[PDB]
RNA sequence: UCCUAAGGGAAGGGGUAACCCCGGCAGAUAGCGCGAUCACGCGCAUCCCCGAAAGGGAAUCGGGUUAAGAUUUCCCGAGCC
RNA sequence: ACGGCCUGCCAACCCUGGAAACGGUUCAGCCGGAGGUAGGGUCCAGUGGCCGGAAGAGCACACGUCGCGCGGUGUCCGGUGCGCCCCCGGCGGCCCAUGAAAAUCCGGAGGACCGAGUACCGUUCACGCCCGGUCGUACUCAUAACCGCAUCAGGUCUCCAA
RNA sequence: ACAGUCGACUC
RNA sequence: CCGACUUUGUGAAAUGAAUUUUACUUAUUCCGUGGGUCGGAAGCGGGGCAUGCCCCUCCUUUUGGCUCCAAGGCCCGGUCUUACCGGGCCGAUCC
């Protein structure tokens, strides 16, 4: 056969993102003294729409620390934040949507946004449109907490992970139809060559293991296993279960 | 005089930028320090085992400055002090038709030539320098000392050594006579370094250095442990 | 320290004195101005621009410029170029059109040498 | 011609039997820049080169002139950078 | 072209003043006690008007003379637009799409440091002085100058358009 | 709510 | 995918005559910085109903302004020697 279109990806040829246009990476500011022993003051400045991005970016202009210049920051901006509010950021500020504070500093219940999994990544949860995580607990004999993910998932975190409060903007997007190929065309065209997709049973043998027969249809167990080789695993991968959700399984 | 008057800095966390203090401590140095530095700190953490370890006791300052004392008497010919000599003794030959010049005394150095001199047990005191690399050379000379039954010291600078003798670094020293002058002097330094040395042999052989762990580690351990108390 | 930056410490650079000449022979100027001007254009069109333009026309060296055109011409032929103008020609030789200062004359010029 | 785009090449380093393959991996990174000279000081942050005769961009117009050059390259006049 | 003077579109902006019985306004919108209507100003664009360039040029006539001769007459007046080409202004709509960068140039914050008035410290003004290097530049651009073995009914990116 | 002049276009 | 060995050191317990468990940091692996405040002790305020010896603080919450190259004090040392330069600490806690 020849090298199937999922193998290809991994080449990054053409199937690279389409960045031209994005407005840089958007995360916190690096945490320093001034984030861990109290809290520094910053503005937001506009509101930006990110391509490639359901949730808007919000251009936060702190003042250096120890420079006499200015420092710009690009945060994913929590639904209601604006331009002209001062946003605080540190270890002393105070429990309002658009602050960043450690999860220590956060009741359980909380919702919060862009949280960080190790002390200073500057944000890797919650970050899609519309999302959020939740603080469940704290365990001060470990410096740890447990919040639930956007997917369900309960993660143990440190104490210092910072996070912001509220939701992540631009909520509600994927509940529109799109009820045109040119609508997904454009959603694409500033993500990645990922669309459209011809199905594997539409394809001849040779490039794909769906692929020909008389009539389309697969012909093999749909589910592959976890340990199968690349080029080999199409379809179902390691699949616990098929069918429709029912009952418990779709709780 | 009412014009002059003081602005106070709110040098706070949030407030007016902070001076040129000193951050000497974080600087991020290029790799030749920082990989010396953390090679004296990895020493530091492992075991030392004992034949490595029989360093890291030098001999003391007081000590050595009465010993460098001795050494810099018996400093060897310089290269301008040996030509002249030579020079000299053209003429005995030439005219007197005779050799005169007596034996003269100094110390002796150089690794082998020492080793040699051990061995044959023409050595009477032998200076070992703490900082020999690659160790290897000097490890083993604390036990051929203490075994032919020679007195040994560990002085503190292989440079230092090497000062004496007019070479850069010389690693070991040897003196094996004294002029009859000195007998007194020479005789109460070797009494402490045999005391000092060689008689702990048979107990620092089996004392293991290392393991200290670092600064704030230990603050740690101490806190740890307290509250088990 | 106040920076915790390390950069790298500005040294002394000696100056070359090399002790021998790694070349003896001196340079000729291989470009003198015999080489500069080849010899004059007498095509009927450069015999036009003598009268009409006050200007003279030479085959020059494809490696001179506009500005040893000028120097060359003062030496040789003792004149005055208010403008040079050049074109390397289709087959491969440059042509400057040289304009006199309007104290000389393009024509006694072209006399003393002799190409009308 | 200058600048950068997508992108290409690339020094230390990593791989490689070698040809070659890797640019963010961070190294006293190449270049140091600026004020000075009558010497010293300051600062060094995401950093070299290439890449567009349709992108960005110091400045020109009218009138004449040849067998064949110019609408704005030559001549006349008038400007501009 | 360029140099001045005028004009000042549609927007934007300023001052006075205080709006219901609401008014101002577009083809459409929209605007107003966060200050409308009004009255009066500022600025902006211009490929707009006048003068200079510049009539000495060009063109059209009519003459008269040997050889890039010479002389003469003139180069006006209004009006019109769901017109066409280019460009611009200012609104409106669309997007799970929001539609380059850098070189380069301009402006500002701060104010360390600086000088005379027998005179020195200046100065992004006007005028005046010098210099401006290298390579391309002819011609075709196609039912014959390019590719298709050809002077091949094929193919090959543009600008002008009665 | 008149007088004068002008006016290209549509039904 | 899985095991052994190697990298690969340190020391503690329970069953055993090896197996799971644990603890250290310097190997290694990962992360973040223009390696820009880490550890310990101080100090400052605060809570006292054992004056405990301990805990909680660290000179910015405010409206889309601004924020650098230190004022000020003390002390050496030059000089005009009868008017002017160099330096040291504090300000900016110590180790
Ligand atoms: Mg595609
Ligand atoms: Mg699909
Ligand atoms: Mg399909
Ligand atoms: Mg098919
Ligand atoms: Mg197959
Ligand atoms: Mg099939
Ligand atoms: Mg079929
Ligand atoms: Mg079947
Ligand atoms: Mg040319
Ligand atoms: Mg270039
Ligand atoms: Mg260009
Ligand atoms: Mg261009
Ligand atoms: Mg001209
Ligand atoms: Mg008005
Ligand atoms: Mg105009
Ligand atoms: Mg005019
Ligand atoms: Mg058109
Ligand atoms: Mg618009
Ligand atoms: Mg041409
Ligand atoms: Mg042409
Ligand atoms: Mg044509
Ligand atoms: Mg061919």
């Amino acid at each position: 056969g020849r090298v199937i279109r999922a193998q290809r990806k991994g080449a990054g040829s053409v199937f690279k993102s389409h960045t031209h246009h994005r407005k840089g990476p958007a995360r916190f500011r690096s945490l320093d003294f001034g984030e861990r022993n109290g809290y520094l003051k910053g503005v937001v400045t506009d509101v930006i729409h990110d391509p490639g991005r359901g949730a808007p970016l919000a251009k936060v202009t702190f003042r250096h620390p120890f420079r006499y210049k200015h420092q710009k920051e690009l945060f994913v901006a929590a639904e209601g934040m604006y331009t002209g509010q001062f946003v605080y950021c540190g270890r002393r500020a105070t429990l309002s949507v658009g602050n960043v504070l450690p999860l220590r500093s956060v009741p359980e219940g909380g919702v919060i946004c862009n949280v960080e999994h190790h002390v200073g990544d500057r944000g890797v949860f919650a970050r899609a449109s519309g999302d959020y995580a939740i603080v469940i607990s704290h365990n001060p004999d470990n410096g740890t907490s447990r919040i639930k993910l956007p997917s369900g998932a309960k993660k143990i975190v440190p104490s210092s992970c910072r996070a912001m409060i509220g939701q992540v903007a631009g909520g509600g997007r994927t509940e529109k139809p799109m009820l045109k190929a040119g609508n997904a065309y454009h959603k694409y065209r500033v993500k990645r060559n990922s669309w459209p997709k011809v199905r594997g049973v539409a394809m001849n043998p040779v490039e794909h293991p769906h692929g020909g027969g008389n009539h389309q249809h697969i012909g093999h167990a749909s589910t592959v296993r976890r340990d199968a080789p690349p080029g080999q695993k199409v379809g179902l991968i390691a699949a616990r279960r098929t069918g429709r959700l029912r009952g418990q399984a779709a709780a | 005089n009412p014009l002059f008057e003081k602005r106070p800095k709110q040098f706070g966390i949030g407030g007016a930028l902070p001076p040129k203090k000193d951050l000497h401590r974080f600087v991020k140095w290029p790799k030749v320090v920082r990989i010396q530095r953390q090679r004296r700190i990895l020493k530091q953490r492992l075991k030392v085992p004992p034949a490595l370890h029989q360093f890291t006791r030098t001999l003391d300052k007081n000590l050595a400055t009465n010993l460098f004392k001795m050494l810099l008497k018996y400093r060897p010919e310089d290269k301008a002090a040996k030509k002249e000599r030579l020079l000299k003794r053209a003429q005995a030959e030439a005219e007197g038709k005779t050799v005169e010049a007596k034996k003269p005394i100094v110390v002796k150095y150089g690794l082998n030539h020492v080793t040699y001199l051990i061995e044959q047990s023409k050595a009477q005191l032998v200076v070992i320098a703490h900082d020999v690399d690659p160790i290897e050379l000097v490890v083993w000379l604390p036990a051929l000392c203490r075994k032919m039954e020679v007195p040994y010291c560990i002085v503190k600078g292989k440079s230092r050594l090497g000062s004496i003798v007019h070479k850069k670094t010389a690693s070991v020293l040897c003196l094996t006579t004294v002029k009859n002058e000195d007998k007194l002097e020479f005789s109460k330094i070797l009494e402490a370094i045999k005391a000092n040395f060689n008689d702990k042999f048979d107990e620092v052989r089996k004392k293991w250095g290392g393991g200290v762990m670092g600064s704030k580690s230990q603050a740690k351990t101490k806190a740890r442990e307290r509250l088990i108390a | 320290r106040t920076s915790v930056t390390f950069h790298r410490p500005k040294t002394l650079s000696k100056a070359r004195d090399p002790k021998y000449p790694r070349i003896s022979t001196p340079g000729r100027n291989k470009l003198d101005q015999y080489q500069i001007l080849k010899y004059p254009l007498t095509t009927e069109s450069a015999m036009k621009k003598i009268e009409d333009n006050n200007t003279l026309v030479f085959i020059v060296d494809l490696k001179a410029d506009k500005k040893k055109i000028k120097a060359a011409v003062k030496k040789m032929y003792d004149i005055q170029a208010k403008k040079v103008n050049t074109l390397i020609r289709p087959d491969g030789k440059k042509k400057a059109y040289v304009k006199l200062t309007p104290d000389y004359d393009a024509l006694d010029v072209a006399n003393k040498i002799g190409i009308i």
